[PDB]
């Protein structure tokens, strides 16, 4: 229930971190 | 902060002359005792139960239905003051909270509404912080409403009595014929074969 | 219209007689809003808060015209300020700042 | 109680009330209409004489049906007493 | 030639009304949901009912480019207006799924010297350009002179 | 007039609903009735009482006139309307009277 | 305060004794009848209440 | 008071008063005037006959109109109530 | 609806009939002038008006809910939004603008969170 | 539907009635809008609003459940499923957003 | 459930009135239940707690709901949930907990 | 049998009568749910469910006794004696679900 | 060629309704509770139709494989899809007695360079693979691409 | 019951990270 939220929460979090590292070590 | 012996004496016989004020107006004997007078006056005998018999009916009944505020009280407030463990004065607060949640469990917001607003009163948070002269007023008033309610309700079954031997009596052209002196023991009859008296008692106990 | 009011029953409760009061209130003032220059039509909603006893300091009414104006007649900040103060006088208790003026187009003209 | 809760509860109260009262308010009726037709077509001008057969019909009605209009109203009034304590409100 | 084309039936007939109110000859194209009007007119009329309120990359970089130069043109038949720029800035089809977009408009006018234009007209200019683009609503145009002073509020 | 058409009684709220109608009527007249003004619109707001604090509010007017082409009012015209106003209604406090124009100026 | 307080129950008794008596059931006392809907028009417009409204805002 | 500030006042309870028992009995005196005519034109003799009728018309009225004279009732009691700080001036 | 509704009464209307007859009318009013909004071709709103409560911390809120069918392609600017909020809240007594919420007919949310 | 069935005469009804009418016609309304989506090709909505009482005893507070069948593909946007909740809320005296249980017709709950 | 309800029947009694109630709510869900793709028919029995005499406890209602599936439609662990969720909210203060979801086999899906 | 049962009942029905009508028409759609089942040709489900009595200290919490006849050789799964458990006992206001007897058509407890 | 076989008559009747939406010719196998439909329309309408929610070891094997290699292709005819697999994994009729098993699948997706697969698509997939397999759930289908990134939630 | 859902939350995040693991020693 509330560990699902969390864990997508975690999830999110991780993505968006990752798409903004390689948004600059892309060019 | 503990009051001295003699201030605490002071206290409790002061108390103690306030009992008929606390019975009446913070446990449940204002609307048996309504109802009683009420359904006495419903079979059309006006003083067939001595007022004697009906008080300590009523006495008897506020006793068993007031039985586990007074063991809360007992529990929390009165004991560890009798084993000196608490003063008088945390002792007396502790006993309000049940009494007090009792009173809130059987008062209409309506009334608590209209007493707070004509005290002036500030909002107030739930229903944790409400002062004893605010709350008291409010129960009085929502026991004689609902003490109304219970006996226009009983109030029924006899005024169908009274409507079919009258209606009965007059389509046989009996004209100057009394239904009250007809009514009357058809009336007793009613009360009797319902197992009245235990089952009023017993809906006025479940009401509370 | 006042009108509504003048041809009714007498089976009509207390409940009916104010909210017909609302409504007849709600046409005039409308009425005058459009019999101003700019205004081709005006339309007034009421809000009047109903009796107290639950609460404490009480509270104040609201109100919302909506005005559709005509062709590029755009209302003066004047105007405004003065269609606030009829509707804000017309409703008992009606503090101005309660009062909202919308357009045609959903622009807000008051605030 | 919203008032619509004491039109049904004086609802339910009338309609025993007609039920007790028809098994006895009909046959009366009945009894005396028809002592009153007879009368009529045999021109036996005199009111009185339709009061007696009623009472026997009515006593008639009791003791072919007292036991039900004792029953059914019981079964209400063991309701009405054991409602009470919902009623409030 | 034509006023506008693809309206509802609501907004055609408002305006109708308004052209036959202002003696205006019309042809309503049949099933064109268009209305060919007198054609030293289009602009004008294009303009006189924005102010009632009425109503591949090439090709859409043409179409905008087409667009923005048309929106142009009808702002320049303003009194006040020497010249006119349109720039539409609809973002590519939202390439980000949980992002959402909208298209904005940005009008730069040159005014006659000593004119200015007036709230109505600024109004006419901000509704003749959101109801040009498909979502572009009247906020999401900004109005500039040529000294860079924002006309819209 | 309107309060004696001929009506049975219907309850003191109506009355008082009448009442208030009648009196905007006759002092929208005498506005109207002035050189300037082709037509009148007056709206009283009178107060409501609380419930248990003693606080007697001020009742509220808005008069709207429509004045003859052209023409304006002058400003002891802007200060005889207010004093008629203010007067016909008990306990009115002039300041509580908003007279607008058929433009929507403010003339108070 | 009292004589207009008494308003309502008389209502009440004269609109029971006057159906009672127009029925043809003459021989009923009305007051007995009368007072379950006293009960009754004091319950439903919670008479305990607005009775304490109007004497508090009659000062 | 005033004479006034109180013949109003009766004035309008009454009013009250009778919208409230006028349905009831102008069904009653309509059922007993009817059965009257009934009877005399078949030349029946009896009394009684009315009763029954009327009985049950008055408790169909009050069936069907209980609602309407109840909040009618109310409402009057409520504004009297609600009115009652300003009766004493 | 809305006003007209209010017509036809039946001497048989309960308070709470009354209630909610005038909780409808007011419902179809709004509707209406919102729908004549130009971008608006069809407007919903919902009332929630709950009787009151005396303690705070049990004391929640009139609330309104409003969807808009637009125009093909009519977006609603900022300040309609703006508008649409002050006329729903100023037309409920009491109405706290936060509580009305303004979607469209895809879904989106056009007010506040 | 919902408001129409609260019409038809009746004089056989109690409170009780009054009230369950009430509470299908809003789950009428309310269903009619969210159907009244884009997206969404028909739409049930059943609301569970508890008895009330006149006393100080337990507030509580009441719920939804809002089931939603789907245009062929046409999935319900993080948005949608929000507004959604929002318009069920508002419309029901005191409900927490957090009682409303969105579900599509393949039993996804959306919330 | 509601054509149950509105059959032009004369006030019986309080508890007849709540014995329809509580047939028509079980009627909807069903229905509703069923209008869920994977389901054919489904069946809702609702308990509703019977006050009890001297006490203040206050009991909660329980809820069995059996689902017969179309063919092979297996119902997803979401479905299990959403019914639970729905049947819970129709139905004042009824603990999610004391919802049954069985199948036309018998197995409990819950 | 039925909900039916109840539709059509006459003016004289005591809150007694009204009860007993109720508890038939529980134990006949219960029969019925439990028949729908696959394995299940025919249930009949016996409610006994005690009225209030503050003649006694303890109301004996209801108990149910349910027969199921299986279809030739379809004996009930472990899953299945249970899912029949919790569904009688949830449709009886207070029912301890080790109050439900489940027994087939030879006599054999499926239940414990 | 075949879009479906053995539908019930529920789904068959849904299927023909959005056939006939889509103006796309179909002919119900007699009896055969099948629908043949344009050969070159069939994987396109299969995804389009799942969007919508509609509707011997070697055998079992081979018969496996053959379903999984159907799947495959028909999820390739989504434009973001390069490539697919599908692996179905139902256990040999459950040998443990009191224990109960369930079908899976496991889906692999190479998507084009990019491009990515939208909520709307990855449902389409879960469905069609669940509708597939005869006691399959969607919640025990996993669709994961090419770099192991799980899809469904 | 309860257990059933933590057994399923431990599943969830070592699958989770299992895949992350993966997809850096992937490429």
């Amino acid at each position: 229930d509330l560990n699902d939220a969390q864990l997508k929460f975690a999830n999110d979090v991780e993505s968006r971190i990752q798409r903004r590292i390689e948004a600059i070590l892309s060019p | 902060q503990s009051w001295s012996l003699s201030v605490q004496t002071l206290v409790f016989i002061t108390s103690l002359t306030f009992l008929p004020a606390i019975l009446l107006m913070m446990t449940s004997f204002t609307r048996i005792i309504i109802v009683f007078g009420l359904l006495r006056n419903a079979l059309g005998t006006p003083s067939a139960p001595p007022n004697q018999v009906l008080l300590g009916l009523a006495l008897f009944l506020t006793f068993f239905i007031m039985s586990p505020v007074i063991d809360k009280i007992y529990v929390d407030a009165y004991q560890p003051f009798s084993e000196q463990k608490i003063s008088m004065q945390e002792a007396l607060d502790k006993g309000a909270q049940p009494l007090r949640a009792f009173m809130l469990r059987q008062t209409r917001e309506a009334d608590l509404a209209l007493f707070a607003r004509l005290a002036n009163s500030g909002p107030l948070q739930g229903p944790e912080a409400v002062p004893m002269r605010i709350l008291l007023p409010a129960y009085v008033t929502s026991e004689l409403k609902t003490a109304f309610q219970i006996g226009f309700t009983i109030f029924i079954p006899f005024l169908i009595i009274d409507l079919v031997i009258a209606s009965v009596l007059m389509a046989l052209g009996m004209m100057m014929v009394p239904p009250a002196t007809i009514a009357l023991p058809f009336k007793l009859m009613l009360f009797v074969l319902v197992d009245g008296w235990q089952l009023l008692m017993g809906s006025l106990a479940q009401s509370f | 219209g006042f009108e509504l009011l003048d041809q009714e029953k007498f089976g009509i409760s207390q409940f009916s007689e104010q909210v017909n009061y609302q409504r007849a209130l709600e046409g005039e003032l409308a009425r005058t809003i459009e019999t101003l220059g700019p205004v081709k039509s005006a339309r007034v909603h009421l809000a009047m808060p109903k009796p107290s006893l639950f609460v404490r300091e009480q509270k104040s009414p609201s109100a919302s015209v909506t005005v559709t104006l005509e062709p590029g007649r755009a209302l003066d900040e004047g105007q405004i300020s003065a269609v606030v103060h009829l509707v804000s006088s017309a409703v008992a208790g009606l503090p101005p700042g309660n009062v909202t003026l919308v357009d045609q187009s959903g622009h807000l003209l008051t605030q | 109680m919203t008032p619509e809760s004491v039109m049904m509860m004086g609802t339910e109260a009338m309609k025993v009330a007609l039920a007790l009262a028809a098994p006895l308010l009909l046959v009366a009726l009945i009894t005396g209409l028809i002592i009153s037709i007879l009368q009529a077509a045999t021109q036996i001008n005199e009111m009185t004489l339709s009061f007696i057969p009623k009472i026997v019909a009515v006593f008639i009605a009791i003791i072919v049906a007292g036991p039900w209009m004792l029953n059914l109203l019981l079964d209400y009034v063991r309701t009405l007493f054991s409602n009470l304590p919902y009623i409030i409100g | 030639r034509t006023l506008f084309s693809n309206l509802s039936d609501q907004d055609g007939g408002a305006i109708v009304a308004q052209l036959t109110q202002m003696n205006i000859p019309y042809r309503f194209a049949n099933g064109s949901g268009a209305i060919e009007v007198p054609a030293d007119k289009v602009h004008e009329l294009r303009l006189r009912l924005a102010q009632q309120g009425l109503p591949q990359f090439s090709e859409q970089v043409n179409y905008q480019r087409a667009l923005e130069g048309e929106l142009a043109r009808t702002i320049e038949t303003l009194g006040p207006v020497k010249s006119a720029r349109v720039h539409l800035a609809m973002p590519k089809p939202s390439l980000f799924v949980r992002e959402q977009k909208s298209p904005s408009a940005s009008v730069t006018v040159t005014l006659e010297p000593g004119r200015a234009l007036d709230e109505g007209q600024i109004s006419a200019v901000v509704h003749l350009v959101s109801s040009a683009v498909a979502g572009l609503p009247p906020g999401n145009v900004t109005l500039v002179d040529q000294s860079g002073h924002l006309l819209t509020q």
